[PDB]
């Protein structure tokens, strides 16, 4: 039966792992961000003595790098940072193409479109904003926006239509359609602020979570509240699987991998159980991302490590 | 704060027997706003200016716009 083994663990950070992402073009790369103010591009050897080595280290920020995302070609990479700026990397030696100037506060969330021509940003400005790849502002959203910090935005894969998700700490999830830039809907739910949201690879769903730590499911186009599940104390990051209908929820002491059909927990990932006391005996898990193979998944922790796992039958 | 939030004056006044010294020291009150003249923070104990809001009535629903 499909179950999990502890694969290995990476090392090479002085700051807490904030995000991880992986391009399906090169699954032999993997990319990471951290509060050591650098994004590290790795070189994955599949030896079990290690599991990878840092290849290069991209440098140049004056505050944390919150979120990071790959290009659809894997030849570019983009970052959002708490210095209020973004950078557009050339992941071959270094040498930033462009830095995006204009925010008054942190840039928390960021995402990179499928056509590689639209780039969004969530900010503690309380503004979602759109960005040309030339590094200028196609649009700015300041009407019908969140009344609190913007937690996470997403581009939605679709048949062709433009839809983007937005969720803030005002305990609401707003869906936006481009070329009118209007509220498609407002979804109400979750007591306490929202941390994260993520969209299905098919794109008709929004799995949302927050302080509540409950996983509520919404319909993108039907606009209906499907159901709610108790996901534990707090869920900081979510990521669907590419080759299954699972959903992997990142809670503090454990990662909870959920089968969706039927609705049940498959397993709970436990890491090293080393004796420590008392407020967070293991480090909290904060980010996670699947590989495109779907065999292996990765995790971000606050001990500066990325723990690897692998599915075993 | 002594440079901002107080003004001080000295004036000598004569009489038929010697001199008398007058001194007046007065403390400026503005902290909410305006002119703006003296700066908005409080001088001696620098206070934390604290607004308040706190409500929730949320329940799950979908409301289309």
């Amino acid at each position: 039966t499909e179950q999990m083994t502890l694969r290995g663990t990476l090392k090479g950070h002085n700051g807490w792992v904030t995000q991880i992402a992986t391009t399906p073009q090169f699954p032999d790369m993997i990319l990471s961000a951290s509060r050591d103010k650098t994004i590290i591009m790795w070189k994955l050897t599949r030896d079990e003595t290690n599991y990878g080595i840092p290849q290069r280290a991209l440098r140049g920020h004056s505050h944390f790098v919150s979120d990071v995302v790959i290009s659809s070609d894997g030849q570019f990479a983009l970052s959002g940072s708490w210095d209020g700026t973004l950078r557009l990397w050339d992941l071959t030696t270094g040498t930033t193409t462009r830095r995006f100037v204009g925010h008054t506060k942190d840039v928390l969330s960021v995402a990179f479109s499928s056509d590689n021509r639209q780039i969004v940003s969530g900010s503690r400005d309380k503004t979602i904003k759109l960005w040309n790849t030339l590094g200028v502002c196609k649009y700015t959203v300041q009407d019908e926006s969140h009344s609190e910090w913007v937690s996470c935005v997403r581009f939605s894969p679709n048949s062709s239509n433009p839809i983007i998700v937005s969720c803030g700490w005002d305990k609401l999830v707003k869906v936006w359609n481009l070329a009118n830039c209007k509220l498609k809907t407002n979804h109400i739910g979750h007591t306490g602020y929202l941390n994260t949201v993520t969209v299905s690879p098919d794109g008709s769903l929004c799995a949302s979570g927050g302080k509540d730590g409950q996983a509520m499911l919404w319909d993108l186009n039907e606009g209906k509240h499907l159901y709610t599940l108790d996901g534990g104390d707090i869920i900081n990051a979510l990521c669907f699987s590419p080759n299954r209908y699972w959903l992997c929820a990142a809670t503090g002491p454990s990662i909870k991998i959920w089968d969706l059909e039927g609705k049940i927990i498959v397993d709970e990932l436990k890491q090293e159980v080393i004796s420590t006391s008392s407020k967070a005996e293991p480090p909290q898990c904060t980010s996670l991302a699947w590989s495109a193979d779907g065999q292996t998944l990765f995790a971000g922790y606050t001990d500066n490590l990325v723990r690897v796992w692998q599915v075993t039958i | 704060p002594v440079n901002y939030y107080v003004d001080t004056a000295v004036r000598h006044v004569l009489l038929r027997q010697g001199v008398l010294g007058i001194k007046v020291k007065i403390m400026l009150p503005w902290d909410p706003s305006g002119k703006i003249g003296p700066k908005k923070p409080l001088p001696d104990h620098v206070s934390i200016v604290e607004p308040k809001d706190e409500i929730l009535p949320t329940t799950p629903i979908s409301e289309q716009k």
